[PDB]
DNA sequence: TCTAATGCGAGCATGCTCGCATTAGATTTTGTTTTTTTAGCGGTT
């Protein structure tokens, strides 16, 4: 038929690692930051400022 | 391994392949095979978990 | 070519009515509406919309696609709107604009041939949107680019606006 | 991916820097030519990786000397090219010798 | 491959939102793991 669509069990397993990866990333930040001892830089480039 | 299916030639086999693969080569079920293989091993027990 | 020999060639002289691509491929629809089997064929028709350069014309458009009689087509990437004028998000330029590209590519054959004779073998890959000739190329092992190595660099082209080309063109 | 432009960023600055890596081996110039050697020592009769070998600094061939080379022999592998010119050439010449 | 910008017209409160369609852009990985014991030749063919 040429045709496919996302599963409900897909759908939710799509979101249910989205929330599981972000989770992880925020523990690496943790690991990243916990690591100093007296200082601490932070470099983020963006588009826009304001 | 995907010699001998292809040489077999059941339908199930052509019925996955032409699921899990691009219009010209099938090269996605091979990584397909490789990264569940791979997922399973992370358990004791990698055959009942699949 | 084909417009220069086209009055020797077939018998007229001819007016170039547009570059067309199309994509060969066996497309799989992704829908997230349950489709009928006739919308299906519908959507992987659309998938073989010809994408390219048009002369915007009323006359070219409807030629291209005879189905069109309002709205998007899907055939070629163009447009009728309710007032009949073909629609801004067309690929479709003026014929002065045909020819101005036209003029440019043999403008860059002359060139090229000139430099290919003058012995010109120098290495100066182009970059443009990230995107590098050396990646698709046999010779990189012959060539041994090494940016860190001086007086060896990248040919930054610019990602610049079509609408801009055409300017650019005007100016050369 | 950001690493390799930053060390290179410190290093203009002057600053010393360490990161152990676990790509781009195979993009090192040294690497391919190295490489090539080992390549054309297995068999000869691969064009890319003997020219490489031929304009790299272990035989030295600028654009004529290779252009050179090649004319010799169009139509045959770069290596058959290669073969002829010696046969043909005369010890005096640069390029013989290379 | 999903998010964002652009275009056009229908219904609403002549100018505005909203729907929809569509395309086009750009934006992009992380990782580690070993040792294998244990007693040189051979004069002379
Ligand atoms: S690889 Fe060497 S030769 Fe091929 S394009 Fe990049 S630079 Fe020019």
């Amino acid at each position: 038929l040429r045709i496919s669509y996302p599963t409900l069990p897909l759908i939710a397993m799509k979101k249910k690692m989205r929330r599981e990866l972000l989770s992880e990333e925020l523990r690496v930040l943790y690991v990243a930051l916990t690591r100093a001892k007296e200082k601490l830089f932070l470099i983020g480039s963006c588009k826009d400022h304001q | 391994l995907f010699e001998d299916e292809y040489a077999k030639g059941e339908k199930a086999f052509f019925e996955l392949v032409d699921r899990y693969t691009t219009d010209r080569h099938d090269l996605d079920l091979q990584f397909l095979v490789k990264q569940v293989y791979e997922y399973s091993r992370s358990h004791p027990n990698p055959e009942a978990w699949l | 070519l084909s417009i220069t020999h086209s009055a020797d060639w077939l018998g007229m002289r001819a007016t170039p009515a547009g570059v067309l691509y199309f994509h060969i491929h066996d497309p799989m629809i992704q829908s997230n509406l349950p489709l009928g089997l006739d919308e299906i064929e519908q959507e992987i028709f659309k998938k073989f919309k010809m994408k390219g350069l048009l002369l915007g014309d009323q006359e070219v458009v409807r030629l291209m696609d005879t189905t069109l009689q309002e709205g998007r087509s899907n055939i070629i990437n163009a447009g009728l709107k309710k007032d009949g004028s073909l629609r801004s998000d067309s690929a479709a330029v003026g014929e002065k604009e045909f020819d101005l590209l036209t003029k440019h590519v043999r403008r860059t054959f002359q060139e090229a041939g000139e430099q290919i004779t003058d012995g010109r073998v120098s290495i100066e890959p182009y970059k443009m949107k990230n995107k590098t000739p050396c990646t698709y190329c046999a010779f990189k092992s012959v060539c041994q680019f090494d940016e860190s190595l001086e007086e060896n660099e990248y040919r930054p082209l610019k990602a610049e606006k079509d609408k801009t080309i055409l300017e650019w063109i005007k100016k050369e | 991916p950001w690493a390799p432009q930053i060390m290179e960023e410190l290093r203009a600055q002057g600053i010393p820097v360490y990161a152990n890596l676990t790509s781009g081996y195979f993009e090192a110039v040294e690497v391919a030519v190295a490489l090539s050697v080992l390549k054309v020592i297995d068999n000869p009769y691969q064009d890319i990786p003997l020219a490489s070998v031929l304009r790299s600094p272990i035989v030295g061939a600028d654009e004529n000397e290779l252009s050179l080379i090649r004319l010799e022999n169009k139509k045959a592998p770069y290596y058959e090219a290669m073969k002829d010119y010696l046969a043909a050439g005369d010890r005096s010449d640069e390029l013989y010798q290379k």
